[PDB]
C-alpha cells in the first residue's frame, strides 16, 4: 500500500484475427483515467 | 525518470501496434528534477533588484 | 488496540499462524519481533524492498506464519507497524508460542547451608534452588532433623530457562542457634507427586 | 552496535527521570531512528518515542506532552526524559534501533522500515523511595567430595538487579542463576552457581564478580572450598 497515484488496469481489445479479440493490462496515472458508474470502474 | 519501461506491442490492427505499460521494474520512484538551488537563487536576486526601481 | 492472540499452540512438527488484526493493516506494512522471556526482542520481519518465518497480509489482518517449530522458538511474539498518519508507532500484545510434546523432567535440586561468614550476621539462611523441571509446578518442604517448616521461608515463581524448563527458588532465615541446633536439615521438592530430597547438617564437611 | 545505557534506574514519586544510551561501535547508524521501547513486568512492549538525527522526533500519543528525546550527537549519547512519575511506569526499558533502508535520495523519501534490529541490554527502572542498597555477597563453598559446583549468594539488596561471572569471565559453560527473593524486609536476594569438576577445584582460580548497578558498586569477592 503506502498510497498510489497509478493503477494496475486491464481491459478488452482485438487482435490479428477478426472474430477473436484480446484483453491486455497496462498501468495508467490516475490523471490519465477517471471513474464511472462492485469495484470502482 | 528512474524507471525501466517495457514496451508491450499489442496487435489491434492488422498492422496497428498499440503500446501498453509493461511491468515497471521493481522499486517505484516518480519523475523529478534536481535544480541547483545555488543557480536558482542566483538569477532570483538579479531580477528582483531590477524591480524596486 | 492491536488484536493478537496472547498465545498459540502447536505440536512437535506442525505449522502455525498468528493473526494480528486491526484497522491500519490496510495501509502500512507489518513488522514482527521475537522476545524470548527476558531477552532482546529479535527482529524477523522486514520490508527490504517495496526462510522459515513469514507473514501474509489480508485486509484488517496480517497473519504471521511460522514453519518448523523447534522448542528453541518458545517466546513472546509482538506485531508492530504504524498508524495511518505516519507519526507514531506502537506494539500489539505478545504471543507466547507454546511447543507441545516437550518432555516432563524430574527436578534438579541443590542445597547450600549458611556460609562460613553469614552466621556472624545474625543470619543463618538456607538455599534450596530447583533447576530445569517440567511442568513448572512443585511444592517445597523445608525440614530440620526430621520436622518441617512453615515460616521464615519465601518462594519465588518458577522461571523459564533456555531449554524451556523451569527453575523455582526458596530460602529460609534462621538465627545462629536455630541453625546449629538440629542434626539434619532436609529440603524436599515434590515434582509430579514424586519428590526429591537433599539433606544437610551442621556436622559434616 | 553497543547500546550502553549509563543510567541510575530509581527515582521518587512525582519528580523526574533521565536516561542515556551511549551509541558506540558502528559504521552506519544515524540512517535509522533511535527509539525507546518499554515493557511493564510481563506486559506489552509499548512504544515511547524515537529520534531521527535531524531532530524529527515523535512520541506515543498519551505521552507526547511529557516525553522528550535529546541528542548529544558529539559523544554520541542520546538521552530521554520523563516527568511526574509513579510506580506504574516500572519495568524494563529497551533502547532500540528503528532501521531505515533507502535505494535513492532522501528528499523524495525512497525508504521503508526494516524494524528494530538492535535492542540493548536494558535498564530496570523503578519508582519508589527506598534507598540504593548494596548487596551482602556470600561465597557458597563446595563439598569435599568427578564433577562439582559452587556459587555466590547475593543477599539483601534493593532494587533489582545484580549479576555475576566466575573467574572474572573464564567460567561460562553450564551455569545457572535463580530468581531473587523479595523478603518481608523489602530487599531481594538470590544466588549464582557455576560448575567446576573435582580435578581443578584445587588447581584453579574461581571467583564470582557481583555488580549492583543500582548502587554503583562492583563487589569483587572470592569463593574458596570447604574443610
Amino acid at each position: 500500500i503506502t498510497d498510489g497515484e497509478l493503477k494496475n488496469c486491464s481491459f478488452n481489445m482485438t487482435t490479428e484475427l477478426r472474430d477473436k479479440k484480446q484483453k491486455v493490462y497496462s498501468l495508467f496515472y490516475r490523471l490519465d483515467v477517471v471513474q464511472i458508474n462492485s469495484n470502482k470502474e | 525518470r528512474p524507471n525501466n519501461n517495457t514496451r508491450k506491442s499489442i496487435r489491434i490492427g492488422p498492422g496497428q501496434a498499440f503500446y501498453a505499460t509493461g511491468d515497471i521494474i521493481g522499486d517505484i520512484r516518480q519523475a523529478h528534477c534536481n535544480v541547483s538551488k545555488a543557480t536558482w537563487n542566483e538569477t532570483l536576486g538579479k531580477v528582483v533588484k531590477q524591480l524596486r526601481k | 488496540e492491536l488484536t493478537q492472540p496472547p498465545s498459540v499452540s502447536v505440536s512437535p512438527g506442525q505449522t502455525a499462524r498468528i493473526t494480528c488484526s486491526g484497522a491500519p493493516l490496510t495501509s502500512r506494512f507489518t513488522y514482527w519481533y521475537r522476545q524470548k522471556p527476558g531477552q532482546a526482542p529479535v527482529l524477523i520481519i522486514s520490508r527490504s524492498s517495496q526462510g522459515r518465518f513469514s507473514a501474509s497480509w489480508s485486509g484488517t489482518t496480517v497473519t504471521l506464519t511460522i514453519r518448523g517449530v523447534q522448542a528453541d522458538d518458545e517466546a513472546d511474539y509482538y506485531c508492530q507497524s504504524s498508524d495511518t498518519s505516519d507519526s507514531y508507532k506502537m506494539f500489539g500484545g505478545g504471543t507466547k508460542l507454546t511447543v507441545l510434546g516437550q518432555p516432563a523432567a524430574a527436578p534438579s535440586v541443590t542445597l547450600f547451608p549458611p556460609s562460613s561468614e553469614e552466621l556472624q550476621a545474625n543470619k543463618a539462611t538456607l538455599v534450596c534452588l530447583i533447576s530445569d523441571f517440567y511442568p513448572g509446578a512443585v511444592t517445597v518442604a523445608w525440614k530440620a532433623d526430621s520436622s518441617p517448616v512453615k515460616a521464615g521461608v519465601e518462594t519465588t515463581t518458577p522461571s523459564k530457562q533456555s531449554n524451556n524448563k523451569y527453575a523455582a527458588s526458596s530460602y529460609l532465615s534462621l538465627t545462629p542457634e536455630q541453625w546449629k541446633s538440629h542434626k539434619s536439615y532436609s529440603c524436599q521438592v515434590t515434582h509430579e507427586g514424586s519428590t526429591v530430597e537433599k539433606t544437610v547438617a551442621p556436622t559434616e564437611c | 552496535v553497543q547500546l550502553r545505557e549509563s543510567g541510575p534506574g530509581l527515582v521518587k514519586p512525582s519528580e523526574t527521570l533521565s536516561l542515556s544510551c551511549t551509541v558506540s561501535q558502528d559504521s552506519r547508524p544515524s540512517d535509522h531512528s533511535w527509539t525507546w521501547v518499554r515493557q511493564s513486568p510481563g506486559k506489552a512492549l509499548e512504544w515511547i518515542g524515537d529520534i531521527h538525527y535531524n531532530g524529527a522526533t515523535t512520541y506515543n500519543p498519551s505521552l507526547r506532552s511529557r516525553v522528550r528525546i535529546e541528542l548529544d550527537q558529539s559523544i554520541p549519547r542520546f538521552s530521554l526524559k520523563m516527568t511526574s512519575m509513579t510506580a506504574a511506569d516500572t519495568g524494563m526499558y529497551y533502547c532500540a534501533r528503528n532501521a531505515i533502508r533507502i535505494y535513492g535520495v532522501v528528499a523524495l523519501g525512497e525508504w521503508f522500515h526494516y524494524g528494530m534490529d538492535v535492542w540493548g541490554q536494558g535498564t530496570a527502572v523503578t519508582v519508589s523511595s527506598a534507598s540504593t542498597k548494596g548487596p551482602s555477597v556470600f561465597p557458597l563453598a563446595p563439598s569435599s567430595k568427578g564433577t562439582a559446583a559452587l556459587g555466590c549468594l547475593v543477599k539483601d539488596y534493593f532494587p533489582e538487579p545484580v549479576t555475576v561471572s566466575w573467574n572474572s569471565g573464564a567460567l561460562t559453560s553450564g551455569v545457572h542463576t535463580f530468581p531473587a527473593v523479595l523478603q518481608s524486609s523489602g530487599l531481594y536476594s538470590l544466588s549464582s552457581v557455576v560448575t567446576v569438576p573435582s580435578s581443578s577445584l584445587g588447581t584453579q582460580t574461581y571467583i564470582c564478580n557481583v555488580n549492583h548497578k543500582p548502587s554503583n558498586t562492583k563487589v569483587d569477592k572470592r569463593v574458596e572450598p570447604k574443610s
